[PDB]
């Protein structure tokens, strides 16, 4: 019925952050506890997302998913007033993150960690000692993109080891390292040493690789055969004329509808459940959105 | 104030000083649950002893 | 003077009247009154039942529009959003009263496997206990005593010995939700569960329903793990596993989420699964799938869960019971 | 959890008496200072039905 | 006055104790632990004085 919280300051801000913390009125962040009153510590992202300590991506990732949303308000020397956001109501949100991506309207936010930077999240509150760290906000097609770029890293990361091939390093960096988006082209802070937590996750991934790999079905790889050779389509343009010779060698028996059918059954089940392994955070739902206003009705 | 001296040191002229202290906030809650069943019965009207 | 408009003021200010005022919160409070008619009507919360008279009923406020009750008929009447209540959903299922045994603890959450055929009038619902003895000191005891000759509960799933085989057993069976009312009859028992709602007893003198779970079979995911948030929701999973021994069921309890837990639960069930992908089965098409997992409902953290004993038949059952809870049902997912 | 078998909640006119019984109390009955004792929080602190 | 340092090895910037102890290159470490040398040998836990 009433959902405030009142984070106290123990120490009065300088006129400079109260000008820079009023920017981002309306801005999400996550708080700890779900109480009326609480301290600066358990306000930010900034925690979990240290300077002394790596970035993982994954366990921040998990930090949002555990915490609660909340909407700030209001900004005072001594005081930052939110609302916390529960399942069952609707709220006014504003577009004011930096690294700038334009929402449309009746679309889906997903909320992701500082991804595109640390220095574009942070705000530095000298006098308190603490740095407030925002989570950056994204429409859902592109939020996906940057989540895929991120993993592929931690592995091609790892896999070329120290190659002085020009190749290597520069187009794993020239692909994964950058998303573009209108107009623009955005670059991701990708972590110098893949950690825990982000290859434990591809290792769940790879889990259900190996299942699939051994259920394909059969017909659907005899198609994209005589796809590659006898008609010229855009998706199959990346496949040169060279077909790959795994297909020719995994593909020998005849198709038998009986078998590739329960194949279908079978696969498809896994696939319903691997999408729970991509969502990995909180997703918003908006219905209203102004591009002047910059301000959406999220649900 | 000052002192007046004989020698040649330099003299310190009027001076003042302006200082400003400012206030502090502080918040206080609890909470209390209660069971729908007592908040409730509250509104009725018993009708038997 | 001419008629205002096609519009009439004066005329949509008493209408609006009715539309403006919220709900009441934030009361302020002095220690001097420390009890006030104002104080009262904040915390009243409006029960809904009735005596059976017509003026009782508008007494009530069972006959107002909106899906809850608001007490004093039209007076305080239009708030219409306050602390989003949402009744119950209800559902209604016809049983062979000897598939159901009478003595439940009036919380326990129910299964209803989906029948193959057309056109019937009962259903077939199961305990925790009747999937126990179906599938086949502990449970062992207890469920012997309650149900006896397995073979009635055998002759409703038929297929029980080729849906395990093929690992397609849990997609016919849907959890339902919390017992809340039984009526006892000799051939055709009426059961009445509590399906995606506040699961609340519907008996005249309310009491507080609590869910219970055998403790043999309950385990807590969150202890069993063990800075980290401490959110306010707490959430029940079923895991139905198909392992080397045989089916099994088991229930758990989180706060994490779900792409979380669905990593916890493979973490969790190591050890089963290199044991069964080694002895007995190593690989076949449809053999492939391992088990699934759906959730039950939402509770409140930092509480729920005591434990206590199911006294029947002179013996006992260390069983666990969860307070406040919200049932909410979602699909299975394939853990593998 | 654990009544540890000795006590009815039945509502009864309890007599109020000055002495003091807070102190210490807490820590009295984790370690099983006295058995049959209940611990009753929030919800749980309300008379029983009749 | 005489001597410059007891022990090189951790008195240094670039030495072996500053190393271990000092911020600036413990990425890796658990946060959990609490270590004692910290007070004395971190850099932002200095110049703050």
């Amino acid at each position: 019925m009433d959902l405030k919280v009142v984070v106290s300051l123990s120490s009065r801000l300088y006129t400079d952050e109260i000008a820079k913390m009023q920017q981002r009125i309306g801005c999400i962040l996550p708080l700890a506890s779900t109480h009326g009153t609480q301290n600066v510590q358990g306000l930010g992202l900034g925690q979990v997302y240290s300077l002394e300590t790596v970035p993982d991506y994954v366990s921040m990732y998990n930090y949002l998913s555990d915490c609660t949303l909340a909407v700030l308000d209001e900004v005072s020397v001594d005081s930052l007033i939110l609302t916390k956001i529960v399942p069952g109501q609707t709220y006014a949100i504003k577009n004011k993150y930096q690294p700038f991506f334009q929402w449309h309207g009746t679309g889906s936010l997903s909320v992701m960690p500082p991804v595109f930077g640390r220095e574009h999240a942070t705000v530095k509150l000298e006098s308190n000692d603490v740095d407030i760290v925002f989570p950056m906000v994204l429409p859902t097609p592109i939020a996906e993109e940057v989540l895929q770029k991120i993993l592929l890293f931690n592995v091609y990361s790892r896999v070329v080891m120290q190659a002085p091939g020009n190749a290597d390093m520069l187009d794993v960096h020239m692909h994964l390292g950058s998303v573009s988006y209108l107009g623009h082209h955005y670059e991701l802070a990708l972590p110098e040493v893949p950690g825990p937590l982000g290859l434990a996750l591809l290792d769940n991934l790879s889990l259900y690789f190996c299942i699939m790999v051994t259920l394909l079905p059969r017909a659907s790889m005899r198609l994209v055969r005589g796809l590659i050779r006898h008609e010229h389509h855009d998706l199959l343009n990346l496949f040169q004329e060279m077909v790959p010779d795994e297909i020719a060698r995994i593909d020998l028996d005849d198709l038998s509808v009986a078998d590739d059918l329960s194949r279908m059954r079978v696969m498809m089940t896994y696939l319903q459940s691997l999408a729970s392994l991509f969502n990995l955070g909180p997703r918003l739902a908006t219905a209203a959105y102004s591009q002047e206003t910059l301000t959406a009705t999220c649900w | 104030p000052t002192i007046a001296h004989g020698d040649g040191r330099r003299p310190s002229k009027q001076r003042t000083f302006i200082v400003v202290k400012n206030c502090h906030k502080h918040h206080i809650s609890t909470e209390m649950e209660l069971s729908m069943l007592d908040l409730e019965i509250l509104h009725s009207i018993p009708e038997t002893p | 003077m001419k008629v205002q408009g096609s519009v009439d003021r004066r005329r949509l200010q008493r209408r609006i009247a009715g539309l403006l005022p919220p709900p009441a919160r934030r009361l302020n409070i002095s220690r001097g009154s420390e009890f006030t008619r104002d104080v009262r009507g904040l915390v009243e919360e409006h029960a809904q039942a009735s005596s059976l008279s017509a003026a009782a009923v508008w007494r009530a406020g069972l006959l107002a529009p909106g899906e809850v009750a608001v007490a004093g008929g039209g007076s305080g009447g239009g708030s219409f959003s306050w602390s989003g209540w949402r009744p119950p959903v209800f559902g209604d299922f016809l049983i062979h009263a000897s598939s159901f045994n009478n003595a439940e603890a009036t919380g326990t959450p129910l299964f209803q496997f989906k029948q193959s055929d057309p056109f019937s009038g009962v259903d077939a619902v199961f305990t925790p206990l009747s999937l126990f003895i179906l599938m086949n000191g502990g449970l062992t005891r207890m469920a012997n005593l309650l149900y006896d000759s397995p073979a009635t509960l055998a002759d409703l799933v038929p297929d029980f010995g080729r849906l395990v085989a093929d690992r397609r057993f849990h997609n016919f069976i849907t959890p339902v939700g919390p017992l809340v009312e039984n009526i006892k009859s000799t051939y055709l028992n009426k059961i009445t569960t509590v399906v995606h709602g506040p699961v609340v007893s519907k008996a005249i003198p309310r009491s507080t329903v609590k869910v219970t779970v055998p403790q043999e079979a309950f385990v807590d995911l969150d202890a069993w793990l063990s800075l980290q948030p401490c959110p306010a929701d707490a959430r029940l999973y079923v895991a139905l596993t198909y392992e080397e021994a045989g089916p099994r069921f088991t229930f758990f309890q989180s706060s994490r989420g779900h792409c979380q837990i669905m990593n916890i639960l493979r973490i969790y069930y190591s050890p089963s699964i290199m044991h069964r992908y080694a002895v007995v089965q190593p690989l076949h098409i449809e053999e492939l799938t391992f088990g699934a997992v759906a959730c039950l409902g939402t509770f409140s953290a930092t509480d729920g869960w005591r434990r206590s004993a199911f006294n029947y038949r002179g013996s006992s059952l260390p069983v666990v019971e969860i307070d406040s809870f919200y049932s909410n049902v979602s699909d299975w997912e394939v853990i593998l | 959890m654990a009544s540890n078998e000795g006590v009815e909640n039945r509502p009864f006119p309890y007599l109020t008496v000055d002495a003091d019984l807070l102190s210490n109390l807490r820590q009295s009955a984790a370690e099983g200072l006295f058995h049959s004792f209940d611990l009753l929080v929030g919800k749980d602190a309300r008379e029983a039905g009749i | 006055e005489y001597r410059s340092t007891v022990n090189p090895w951790a008195s240094q910037l670039g030495s072996l104790g500053d190393i271990m102890y000092n911020s600036s290159y413990r990425q890796t470490a658990v946060p959990g632990l609490y270590s004692p040398c910290r007070a004395f040998f971190n850099k932002e836990e200095l110049l703050r004085n």
